[PDB]
């Protein structure tokens, strides 16, 4: 999964 | 509101006591509370609010997509038939998930949002609206799916416009809501190459501002530009 | 009883299925509502018992140490007064644990406890008897403490007992047992002697069993021998 | 902490 904040 | 008895302050006080023993539902819970004294929240407030539901919603999406996995095997061919229990779990865990975010929608509707003026409050309660809808999306299946992504991306791009006009290029949220719609592009809208587009013009841009920064700032903004850096990567 | 209208099968089946999703409480309720159909458990669904508790409250120990250590920190001489919020969610979460130890003796005493007859089901349960009363032995503080201490003896002793007439020395569940007896008495009872030669000789007795054992009873086996070494190093 | 199961 890509990263997000 | 169970927590309709207990001090603002005491809500915050409790809210990081949480944190600390990693409680957060419970964090999630007396941060609602505290919204629901109907003050404005103020930058560290807001950040605890965050940080609890991120971390709530986080464990529902993880066991959600463990269970989704496990129901699409038991629809291959050549599997031995189950009964209903797999899909009416994931269906549990997919309905307390839509709760919570249910809840934070409420929350900024009612009425974070309308109350926002700086733009790092605007910026960074429309960054949550459309990630929360985002989080709808992806387990969203039926007649409503596309007003939900129009709804996450519709969020997403008042914050983006909001942020380009009152924010540096390396401010943190407006980073962090830079790597959240590219995601959003890439995953839910189903627009790798805008994902690709605008990480790499964010990073860019922040890149040409660091100058400008103290050091600790500048390490607020690296860290951020790496998981954009990290995304690309993964995608190219 | 929420677990009432599912069928038993479809209980287990969920257990199962929360486990995977790492739901514990979820894992726990399937599991509560399994029992409460009143049938005697296998060995596989009670492992499913005692792993989908084992994790609740072992999440609920570590928050509740986490907050004793805060709360015993701003009773500290120059500590600056922080009013009654360390301590009020202390005994929340303090409460939350005591509850869900209650409601597992609750289902030992009805009535898994008295329908086990077999060494495997009997010890076993006994075993986490003795587990729940240390678990509430460790937060007691009151007129109770002496009482709750005697009651984690107690089961543990008439495990042993049974363990010892009925088990080989290298069975997992008399190993187990025999781990967590000993942590009871280095722990909740102050007798680290006892604790100690308790851990030694019991792990001298599997050594010398190990030789009857086919490789995966002799890996089931040597796991929990290790555990007793590092608390044997851990203590001496 | 020591170790149980
Ligand atoms: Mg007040
Ligand atoms: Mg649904
Ligand atoms: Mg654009
Ligand atoms: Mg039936
Ligand atoms: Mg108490
Ligand atoms: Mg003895």
């Amino acid at each position: 999964f890509p990263a997000t904040v | 509101g169970a927590m309709g008895s207990m001090e603002r302050a005491s809500l915050i006080q409790k809210a990081k006591l949480a944190e600390q023993a990693e409680r957060y539902e419970d964090m999630a819970a007396f941060m609602k509370g505290a919204v629901e004294k109907g003050e404005e929240l103020s930058c560290e407030e807001r950040n605890l609010l965050s940080v609890a539901y991120k971390n709530v919603v986080g464990g529902q999406r993880a066991a959600w997509r463990v269970l989704s996995s496990i129901e699409q095997k038991s629809n291959e061919e050549g599997s031995e038939e189950k009964g209903p229990e797999v899909r009416e779990y994931r269906e549990k865990v997919e309905t307390e998930l839509q709760g919570v975010c249910d809840t934070v929608l409420g929350l900024l509707d009612s009425h974070l949002i309308k109350e926002a003026g700086d733009a790092e409050s605007r910026v960074f309660y429309l960054k949550m609206k459309g990630d929360y809808y985002r989080y709808l999306a992806e387990v969203a299946t039926g007649d409503d799916k596309k007003r939900i992504i129009d709804s996450a991306r519709s969020a997403y791009q008042e914050a983006m416009d909001i942020s380009k006009k009152e924010m540096p290029p390396t401010n943190p949220i407006r980073l962090g809501l830079a790597l959240n719609f590219s995601v959003f592009h890439y995953e839910i809208a189903n627009s790798p190459e805008e994902a690709i587009s605008l990480a790499k013009t964010t990073f860019d841009e922040a890149m040409a501002d660091l100058h400008t920064l103290s050091e600790d700032s500048y390490k607020d903004s690296t860290l951020i530009m790496q998981l954009l850096r990290d995304n690309l990567t993964l995608w190219t």
